């Protein structure tokens, strides 16, 4: 009666559904006492005005990681559930934009021309909505495109270590993409969606600076979550880009979405993981760390003609910070993963800037992603460079040895040399076919291996002048023909030396 | 010691309040009383579906001197202290797992047995009666000692009986039976 | 329903712990369904903790899961379709088709785990 | 803000406070232990909840007998800053080493940033 009153008066007097009052703060994820119906990934709005969605959902209890600091949040406040799983703007309108996690434009160029909303997760394309893959990109690297070519839903890795151009690797691959851009067809043109994870501002500001005097920040989408942004925020960053990147797709579109890089997206979740208490697996990166990366990964694809028509290709990063490739994340990547590009540093001090080591990177996808005449010009680029790896190492004692060995020695070395790239150049794929005709042909395999970097500049500029009728027709039919080998065989004698 | 040892997690620190109500043995009537106190509680649960809400502090604490309040004293001080120490561990999720186990203790102490004859369905009273008695013929229930047997009923567990008292059981059911039948005429 | 109605408990993850009704608990290696808009999502149950709370992996994906959701009981190992009408068709882990020739109808079913 | 509380355990340079009042001075912000020692400055990390916090202590914790009063800073640790800073050496409670004496500062800014 009294005690009854009493007791009514000293209770919350709520039945906590759409609402719970917080218990217990600190570390940055919340715990409330309350929400007794709440859907899983939910938001909630914490009345502090900070909103975080929810990924424990512990008996009257539930663990809500904020996406904001709690220093906003004061114990004993209420939440209540926004009802609305994490959804993001998708447009257009992020051609040419900087956009924060939650989509919110850091550029400044104000409110995003967004044609769509999006759920956080969106399933990935089946089997039967996938096209079979036969669609060619070619990064402007020529070790890359004849060694492990690049074709549109595959997912490739990039893999060595920490800063080594890690982040010019991928943003060449953007730069050749212009010749595509110009191309009026939407099938050739790539809506690139570039991703930085974990990287500081000022890097990300001189990357757009850089595009922008690349004039490719037009077809450019900028998707970051800088150091400061949180962890959740981190966690999500990754699968609203790639509904940007399915919206491209759904539309007919191409794009190509880089995920540069991963490994801090797994120290972001294994933070979280570590502070909901969830048991952490190998490494403390948590057990369904697997979970989020290969439903992240299948996501790339090539569509038929069921839906769209388009493709996200898929460029993941993982920079192995310990260089470390049996560590738990990146063994976890590789096996998800259609392809790795290992890149070695001792070679990128030896003067391969960037150095590409082709011995820990494949393409399970392949040459059906690759141009035919870039087929059959570096067909045994790829023979002669196995045989001059053996040949090298048995060579470097300083003996003089067998002739047929170093016939491959000789002609290895200038191939090395040939393949050599230079940061922000991207390289024409009908001005690549010529020199690795040239070298597989064996006509450089004479060139001394001082002046093959004089030879090349040259050998272009007298192609360009002279045999010109030659490259308009590598990029008019994409296939090289018998005349057409002919003529360039004569073409590359004809420019005996410089 | 208390008569049997629960293993006493939480609410054994309670059972050790009711040895202290042997100790000072008017705390066994006391065991009656909380008895009442527990009544007070089985009309609380409108107020006890709030006294399972967490976070009433000092202001919970005197909160539940008020339902104390309320009360007509049954547990006496022993009974007031458990609440002063219940309010302390700030639990109402074992508030009446304390007052089942104090119950088992009291009830230890005055000699009752429970037992129970899980069926795959229900029996005579005729039955239930002359097992009591058989138990009471048995020394099983030694005499001095009450039973309370309880016929359950689970088709689960199937035909024929299990009687359970103690950690002792006759278990002529089918299932058994024909487990081992089959069993030897696969061999 | 079944009288083993569960009420989930805590969504952590791919584990899901579900509330099953007082002596009426479930073994261990069922199927628990559970009905939702994406088909019935299926939990394979893993332990008893006691009191019937199983704590239960998940096999289908998970999200917007409402706390407290009621879990019916398929009572046993996942059931999949055998037969010679199995062959030439594409099937997935709850036996569902992906080729989408409709469902794999088949005169024998049989569950997962086998001696 | 005169909130008071006492310092229930001294788990380490960790101390927990029991404040009085259920509002729990936030996180990141800072209070004053006061003793002999002075001020003893801890940082508000957890709130344990019970109107228990747990606290950051950035001074030693060495003779703190168990209920010693707090009182709350109030915020995040306001630093002295000002042009006449230059040339002085400051100590993390924002005080001389080199007995340039008092620090000679207008503004006074909290330690986190954004």
């Amino acid at each position: 009666s009294i005690l009854e009153e009493r007791i009514k008066g000293v209770s919350d007097e709520a039945n906590l559904n759409e609402t719970g009052r917080v218990l217990a703060v600190g570390d940055g994820i919340a715990r409330v006492f309350g929400l007794n119906n709440i859907q899983a990934e939910e938001l909630v709005e914490f009345s502090s005005g900070v909103k975080g969605m929810a990924l424990n959902l512990e008996p009257g209890q539930v663990g809500i990681v904020l996406f904001g600091s709690d220093r906003l949040v004061k114990e004993g406040e209420l939440v209540k559930r926004t009802g609305n799983i994490v959804d993001v703007p998708v447009g257009p309108g992020l051609l040419g934009r900087v956009v924060d996690a939650l989509g919110n434009p850091i550029d400044g160029k104000g409110p995003i021309d967004a044609a769509g909303r999006s759920r956080a997760q969106v399933k990935a394309p089946g089997i039967l909505p996938r096209r079979s893959v036969h669609e060619p990109v070619q990064t402007g690297l020529k070790a890359v495109d004849a060694l492990v070519p690049i074709g549109r839903g595959q997912r490739e890795l990039i893999i060595g270590d920490r800063q080594t151009g890690k982040t010019a690797v991928a943003l060449d691959t953007i730069l050749n993409q212009k010749r595509w851009n110009n191309g009026s067809d939407e099938s050739k043109k790539l809506y690139c969606v570039y991703v930085a994870v974990g990287q500081k501002r000022s890097t990300v500001a001189q990357l757009v600076q850089t595009l922008e005097q690349h004039d490719a920040m037009k077809y450019s989408i900028i998707v970051a979550a800088t150091a400061s942004e949180a962890a959740p925020l981190q966690y999500l960053a990754p699968f609203t880009a790639a509904s940007i990147g399915e919206w491209f797709r759904d539309n007919g579109k191409h794009a190509l979405i880089v995920y540069d890089d991963l490994s801090k997206q797994a120290v972001a979740y294994r933070q979280l993981s570590l502070l909901l208490r969830r048991p952490p697996g190998r490494e403390a990166y948590p057990g369904d760390v697997f979970y989020l990366h290969s439903r992240l990964l299948e996501r790339a694809a090539k569509l038929s003609e069921k839906e769209g028509s388009g493709s996200l290709t898929a460029l993941p990063v993982i920079e192995t910070q310990g260089g470390d490739v049996s560590a738990y994340i990146p063994t976890n990547v590789i096996s998800i993963t259609d392809g790795q590009i290992f890149l070695e540093a001792e070679l990128f001090y030896k003067g391969i800037r960037p150095a590409i080591n082709v011995g820990l990177s494949v393409s399970r996808v392949g040459s059906a992603a690759q141009v035919k005449a870039l087929k059959q010009v570096a067909g045994s680029l790829k023979l002669f460079l196995a045989q001059y790896r053996e040949v090298a190492a048995f060579a470097q004692f300083g003996s003089d040895l067998d002739a047929s060995t170093k016939q491959t020695l000789v002609r290895g070395e200038r191939l090395t040399q040939l393949l050599k790239q230079n940061q922000y150049s991207p390289l024409a794929t009908e001005e690549q076919v010529p020199l690795i005709y040239a070298g597989v042909n064996g006509h450089l395999d004479g060139i001394e291996l001082s002046r093959i970097g004089e030879f090349e500049s040259s050998f272009l500029s007298y192609l360009k002048s002279n045999h010109n009728e030659l490259l308009t027709e590598i990029r008019e039919k994409g296939e090289l023909s018998k005349e057409l080998l002919a003529s360039l065989k004569s073409a590359t004698e004809s420019f005996v030396a410089t | 010691p208390p008569p049997v040892r629960l293993f006493g997690v939480e609410g054994t620190y309670a059972t050790a309040l009711y040895q202290a109500a042997a100790k000072n043995s008017s705390i066994d009537a006391a065991f009656q009383s909380l008895q009442k106190v527990e009544s007070t509680v089985k009309k609380n649960p409108k107020l006890g579906h709030l006294l399972l809400n967490p976070a009433l502090s000092l202001k919970d604490r005197n909160s539940v001197i008020d339902a104390i309040v309320e009360t007509h004293k049954n547990l006496d001080g022993y009974v007031v202290n458990l609440l002063k120490v219940l309010s302390e561990n700030n639990r109402l999720g074992c508030f009446e797992k304390i007052a089942s186990d104090f119950g088992v203790l009291n009830d230890a102490h005055n000699g009752l047995l429970k037992g129970t004859v899980t069926s795959a369905e229900p029996l005579d009273p005729k039955s239930f009666k002359r097992i009591e008695k058989a138990l009471s013929a048995s020394k099983l229930v030694g005499q001095g000692k009450s039973l309370k047997l309880e016929n359950v009923v689970k088709p689960e567990i199937k035909g024929g009986l299990i009687v359970e008292l103690g950690d002792k059981t006759v278990d002529l059911s089918i299932s058994t039976k024909i487990q081992k039948l089959n069993k030897v005429l696969e061999d | 329903s079944t009288p083993i109605t569960g009420k989930v408990t805590a969504v952590i993850g791919a584990i899901v712990d579900v509330h099953f009704e007082q002596s009426e608990l479930p073994a261990i290696l069922n199927a628990l369904e559970i009905k939702t808009p994406q088909g019935k999502l299926v939990l394979e149950v893993a332990q008893h903790l006691g009191e019937n709370t199983v704590r239960t992996i998940a096999m289908d994906g998970t999200e917007g899961l409402v706390r407290g959701e009621k879990v019916l009981d398929t009572g046993g190992p996942i059931s999949v379709p055998v037969g010679r009408e199995t062959l030439g068709r594409i099937i997935n882990v709850i036996g569902e088709p992906i080729d989408e020739r409709g469902p794999i109808k088949s005169k024998l079913r049989k569950p997962i785990h086998a001696d």
